């Protein structure tokens, strides 16, 4: 099977607090190096390797692209945010929490309990462990979080212990799609 | 910043394959059928509102096979690198016994945007209800994307995503078994 | 509403 | 924590066949792109970006500085290759195969039979596994390679299989290390 | 190709550190030892059979800590941007209890030359032999690293690998427990 | 045998 090439083009859109501020970056990518881009906080094409200089000369000079590009800002950038705000910007859906250990094992032996929270959206999400009330801050390994890329996440927080009878754990999740944050809790 | 919406497109030779998408915090909106020539939505809900005239994209993308016939040769014909596929089979949701769920199979860091993907239960082929992603981008200008395989867990079952991919030295199988 | 795209410039020749 | 800058050089040879065909390639790298390069198949120093320019083009200029680069190829490459080669491209440790199922269950049920090679140098090797004296091609799940980081490596070759019981499974490696390739059977 | 030899020497500031290595195949070879100015072999083994004058490399750095001066500035001062490590926690060969085996801690991927390694042991600290390599480097420019705990496995116990990064939101837990 | 480092260029001042 032959060589191949790739030749990638991006315009990229990065919304600050809203709409109060937003910045257009333009970036040809040939192969896995970009070679030149258009940067909305800088006016005008650059090259970033030396391939992307023949355009970012050529283009720089038809000031008539480089009079839009500029205004694409608002024509391209804040009219497509509003294009689909709804569905996007504005999504809310719900975490699914379930706390059970991994490894059904007898009392008093080294126990890991993982709180899986899973099919929310935004990304942005609070898992915190209690013991008994109690914040455990330490011995917290998760997973980090998982885009599903169907626009839910899910993601994995355990807690190593060591249970003792009565020891009660709790996870507490807190997102933006809840008003009172979600807990759940586990029995020794 | 908040929140990043991105048009990524890009055309592919010898195989001449082209992708037009629009993304948004790394979730796809929706892209083009080249072929059909028509705007495919990620999730129907989001037809029902905006709009998107899939020849824009078709207009776009012969640019594109364009500048890369120049590009190619400028670069003094170096091709693209083989940069293998990063797998990993997850599920949905926590697995119980009969209570449907779906396993996904995530493909991360490669470049070329090419791939094979093929689920298996049980050694052999599976087309039900299977779907897959388009080519997702990603910063360091590698790709990502998702296949989906609805299931219903059993003790009697185990499944593999079969991923080939040209910087594979042979066919990645990822495996995933319900644990009792 | 509709997705507004913004089009590709040619390379130099 | 104040911002960092990183400036990094890297004079790699690339060895063809053994000895006939080495490369040289010089690489000036800051932060993390690649500024400057000396290909020995190019003769002479190329600005990869702009920040190189001025050094492609003033390292280019002292014909001695070219004249010793385009020579580094033996003096420095073919060279550092005869140095180490007793350890280095002729290391041979031997692999330490092992096969062991993973969760023991009752026969006639799915297992997952590991063949697990540690130890080896170097990283090429052939992991077969055969049911029965034929070999077994399908359900091969494997880690691929995996690098140690102390100069030996280690991948888990696995078999899923339904074992019934009689049916003997074994685990063949081909490692330049060893003559006859090491087998290693188990039992249902 | 076949085999590549690479002789990877950095500069950072303002740590104002750097070092300087070859590499073979991936696997370090050696690196010498700014402080003591002594070249380290990477198995005892192969100080035997080949040298390597130390101070060729604290000559090279001066070079590196001067070109980097300069290169800052011309660059416009543009720092660089953190990429968080990629940490997995592997064995060296398959757990047998109570037999003696190494537990590996791999940073992969990373950008600034920085990290933070800690052995955890039941929540505590370990310092018990533990060990490390020097920043290796890769071909996309980021670097490799590794982290060495010899141990002794028991269903008693489990361990973690805490790795603090920059462009990381906080210390990494890579968790290891004997499984039956 | 001894391992052959390779000097570093100054840059362009
Ligand atoms: C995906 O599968 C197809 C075959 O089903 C692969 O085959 C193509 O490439 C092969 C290897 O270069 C050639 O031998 C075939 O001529 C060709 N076959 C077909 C039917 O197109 C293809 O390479 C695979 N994709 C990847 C990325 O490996
Ligand atoms: C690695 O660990 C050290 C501590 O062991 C971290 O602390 C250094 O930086 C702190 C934050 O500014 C200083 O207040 C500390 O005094 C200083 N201490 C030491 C011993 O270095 C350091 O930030 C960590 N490095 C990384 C890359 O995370
Ligand atoms: C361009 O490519 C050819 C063949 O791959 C090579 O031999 C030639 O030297 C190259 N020219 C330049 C300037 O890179
Ligand atoms: C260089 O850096 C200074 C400070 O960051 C900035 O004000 C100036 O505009 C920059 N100039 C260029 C050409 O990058
Ligand atoms: C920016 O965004 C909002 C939206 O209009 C504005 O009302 C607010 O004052 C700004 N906030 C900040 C922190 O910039
Ligand atoms: C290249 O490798 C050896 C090394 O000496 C050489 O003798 C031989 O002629 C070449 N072999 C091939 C297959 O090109």
């Amino acid at each position: 099977t032959r060589p191949r090439f790739l030749w990638q083009l991006k315009f990229e859109c990065h919304f600050f607090n809203g709409t109060e501020r937003v910045r257009l970056l333009e970036r040809c990518i040939y192969n896995q190096e970009e070679s030149v881009r258009f940067d909305s906080d800088v006016g005008e094409y650059r090259a970033v390797t030396e391939l992307g200089r023949p355009d970012a000369e050529y283009w720089n000079s038809q000031k008539d692209l480089l009079e839009q590009r500029r205004a694409a800002v608002d024509t391209y950038c804040r009219h497509n945010y509003g294009v689909g705000e709804s569905f996007t910007v504005q999504r809310r859906v719900e975490p699914k929490v379930t706390v059970y250990p991994s490894k059904t094992q007898p009392l008093q032996h080294h126990n890991l309990l993982v709180c899986s929270v899973s099919g929310f959206y935004p990304g942005s999400i609070e898992v915190r462990w209690f013991r008994n009330g109690q914040e455990e801050k330490a011995g917290v390994v998760s997973t980090g979080l998982i885009q599903n890329g169907d626009w839910t996440f899910q993601t994995l927080v355990m807690l190593e212990t060591v249970p003792r009878s009565g020891e009660v754990y709790t996870c507490q999740v807190e997102h933006p799609s809840v008003t009172s944050p979600l807990t759940v809790e586990w029995r020794a | 910043e908040e929140h990043v919406i991105i048009q990524a497109e890009f055309y592919l030779n010898p195989d001449q394959s082209g992708e037009f998408m629009f993304d948004f915090d790394g979730d796809e909106i929706f892209h083009v059928d080249m072929a059909k020539k028509e705007t495919v939505w990620r999730l129907e809900e989001f037809g029902r509102f905006a709009s998107f005239e899939a020849q824009g994209a078709l207009a776009n993308i012969a640019v594109d096979k364009a500048n890369l016939e120049i590009m190619t040769k400028r670069s003094n014909y170096t091709p693209i690198t083989n940069v293998p596929p990063e797998v990993t089979v997850l599920t949905n949701s926590p697995v119980e016994l009969r209570e449907p769920n779906v396993l996904i199979c995530f493909i991360d860091k490669f470049t070329p945007p090419v791939v094979n993907v093929t689920w298996l239960r049980n050694g052999k082929p599976v087309t039900t209800g299977v779907s897959e992603t388009v080519f997702l981008p990603r910063e360091d200008h590698l790709f990502r994307k998702f296949h989906y395989l609805p299931f219903l867990p059993s003790t009697e079952d185990v499944y593999d995503c079969r991923v080939e991919h040209w910087g594979l030295d042979e066919p990645l199988l990822k495996h995933w078994e319900f644990d009792a | 509403p509709k997705y507004v795209k913004q089009n590709t410039l040619k390379l130099a020749t």
